[PDB]
RNA sequence: GUUAAGUUAGAAAGGGCGCACGGUGGAUGCCUUGGCACUAGGAGCCGAAGAAGGACGGGACUAACACCGAUAUGCUUUGGG
RNA sequence: CCGAUAGUGAACCAGUACCGUGAGGGAAAGGUGAAAAGCACCCCGGAAGGGGAGUGAAACAGUUCCUGAAACCGUGUGCCUA
RNA sequence: GUAUGAGUAGCGAAAGAAGGGUGAGAAUCCCUUCCACCGAAUAUCUAAGGUUUCCUGAGGAAGGCUCGUCCGCUCAGGGUU
RNA sequence: AUGAUCAGGUAGAUAGGUUUGGAGUGGAAGUGUAGCGAUACAUGGAGCGGACAAAUACUAAUCGAUCGAGGACUUAACC
């Protein structure tokens, strides 16, 4: 059984990291939404 | 496979009539006067048949 | 005879180990069913030792375990359980026809409630 | 006239302790200790310590004759329950109750 | 006294109903530290002189909160007490 | 207008714990006493836990501690029952 | 929140035995001997991934499908050149 | 299955051991002889031999303890 989650530090950073969110208007929209909700962890 | 009705208290108490346990077969030691099982060595003095074990 | 919870070869190994233990230490503690089997095993071994010749010794060597009882200064040389059986235990009962062991009941074991007993060669 | 002892929140299920406490009720204390010693259950040591504690504080606090006591009443009550889980097949989990009990014994003369 | 025919009590391995005394459990009552809807007034922007929001640090002892920034649980001055 | 299943999701270290690759979803959890005066000392026990003694108006207020319903689990007994 | 099913199903592939020790307590912890199992692995390195699980001294409420004096668990100190 | 049933507990053959047997298998070990050797022959229906038979108190059935009646009334026959 190969399951769906196969971790990788680099892949996680490159798909979901802070600098990837900051590179598009919709990513910065995601960051603004998470700041408005008050979450401790953004990206 | 599955209980059709729940069991009442009286029925459960009736079924539990025989789920008690018995009382040990013990008597007093002729040497030290303590309690012990028949046909067993006495754990308080280590005697059996009037001899040291 | 009793199956003691285990297959043929495992039962044979358990019997050989327990018989050698009783020869070496002369008093062991175990469960009741094992004691009631090694009774037979050990007394047949002692009879073979009482007989005394080379055929009997070679028959006892096919069952006894190759263990060291003690080292004796005579150049220090060890003594083995077969040597003790043929040289020490067997002459002890040269005038007794049967019944070289006895069983003494002790009581239940804490872990599983098994009835434990003492068996000694006397 | 009487003395008592309690053990509270003992990690043992009440049914398994009641089955043993039943056969000590109304007996002379020495006979009761002997009975508890030769019953091969896991509840016997706990009840033995509770009963000996009751005999001891009868002797000390109330100056009663420790050779003429009987077990007046003994009982088991429910304590709080620890809630646990066990993983079953198909991805589901089932409940587990780790139950506790309060054990009370009273001794007196005649 | 025996025999025959007949009648009627009592019993609890366990259970039921009533009562007494406990355990568990957290309803209810009382309470409020937090909320909800408004009124009068004020104010309606911050940032390259580096923002909003963060990371890591600073204590005799320091895991967390609060405060502070290598001058770090704080420095100068003017008033109050 | 609410009074702890109510009122904000959040009266308590809450957008936290936890779930999800992610966007995202999203809890439970208030009350000793006026005052810690929070039980010196003795006894059983390895401890936990008790029984005294003491504090307090109260300990059947003993660090999930105001009150403490029902389900549910027990011990004793007046009447009935093979 | 608490029952019934019920002291019922289950306790997740496998060889253990005895003698010493420790301890309040031992089938289950330590030591010795004998026996058994793997051996193109059930041995030795090392990427990924995890992130202190590593070592020493204490501990036994909870976790460990039993027990536990033990532990990848709890506490305090260390450890990566 | 467990309860139960049956045979016994020193007034003892209930089980094990021991000693004699039996079925079964087929000719032990050691030694010697023949052969260069594999091997064959003798000692010798040998040795071994779960559960089957008979003797034998050698080992264990030690020592304790618990339960269990004193027998309702009426009538009729005898007595
Ligand atoms: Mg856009
Ligand atoms: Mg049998
Ligand atoms: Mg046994
Ligand atoms: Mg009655
Ligand atoms: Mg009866
Ligand atoms: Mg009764
Ligand atoms: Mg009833
Ligand atoms: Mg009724
Ligand atoms: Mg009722
Ligand atoms: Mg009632
Ligand atoms: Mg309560
Ligand atoms: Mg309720
Ligand atoms: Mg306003
Ligand atoms: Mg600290
Ligand atoms: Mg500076
Ligand atoms: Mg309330
Ligand atoms: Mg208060
Ligand atoms: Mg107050
Ligand atoms: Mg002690
Ligand atoms: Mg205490
Ligand atoms: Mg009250
Ligand atoms: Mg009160
Ligand atoms: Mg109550
Ligand atoms: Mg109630
Ligand atoms: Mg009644
Ligand atoms: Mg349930
Ligand atoms: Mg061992
Ligand atoms: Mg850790
Ligand atoms: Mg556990
Ligand atoms: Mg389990
Ligand atoms: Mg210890
Ligand atoms: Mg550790
Ligand atoms: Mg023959
Ligand atoms: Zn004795």
């Amino acid at each position: 059984m190969k399951r769906t989650y196969q971790p990788s530090k680099r892949k996680r950073k490159k798909v979901h990291g802070f600098r990837t969110r900051m590179s598009t208007k919709n990513g910065r929209r995601v960051l603004a939404s998470r700041r408005r909700k008050g979450r401790k962890v953004l990206s | 496979a599955v209980p059709f009705r729940r069991t009442s208290k009286a029925k459960k108490r009736k079924r539990r009539t025989h789920v008690k346990l018995q009382l040990p077969g013990m008597n007093e030691c002729s040497n030290c006067g303590e309690y012990r099982l028949s046909h067993h060595v006495c754990p308080e003095c280590g005697q059996y048949d009037g001899k040291d074990v | 005879y009793r199956k003691l919870g285990r297959t043929s070869s495992q039962r044979k190994a358990l019997l050989r180990d327990l018989a050698t233990d009783l020869i070496v230490h002369e008093r062991i503690e175990t469960t009741e069913a094992r004691a009631k089997e090694i009774r037979k095993v050990v007394e047949k071994l002692i009879t073979s030792g009482k007989k005394g010749d080379l055929h009997a010794r070679r028959q006892a060597a096919a069952f006894i375990r190759h263990e060291v009882v003690e080292v004796v200064q005579v150049k220090n040389r060890p003594v083995y359980a077969l040597q003790k059986l043929f040289d020490d235990v067997a002459p002890r009962y040269a005038e007794r026809q049967g019944g070289y062991t006895r069983i003494l009941k002790k009581g239940p074991r804490r872990g599983d409630g098994a009835p434990m007993v003492i068996i000694e060669l006397v | 006239t009487s003395a008592k002892a309690v053990a509270k929140t003992v990690r043992i299920a009440p049914r398994k302790a009641r089955i043993v406490i039943d056969l000590i009720r109304g007996k002379q204390v020495g006979e009761a200790i002997a009975i508890l010693k030769y019953t091969p259950r896991s509840a016997s040591p706990i009840i033995e310590k509770v009963l000996k504690s009751a005999i001891a504080n009868a002797e000390h606090n109330y100056d009663l004759d420790i050779n003429n006591l009987v077990v007046e009443e003994a009982f088991v009550d429910e304590g709080p329950t620890l809630k646990r889980f066990r993983p079953r097949a198909q991805g589901r989990a089932s409940a587990i109750n780790k139950r506790t009990s309060h054990i009370t014994v009273v001794v007196s003369e005649v």
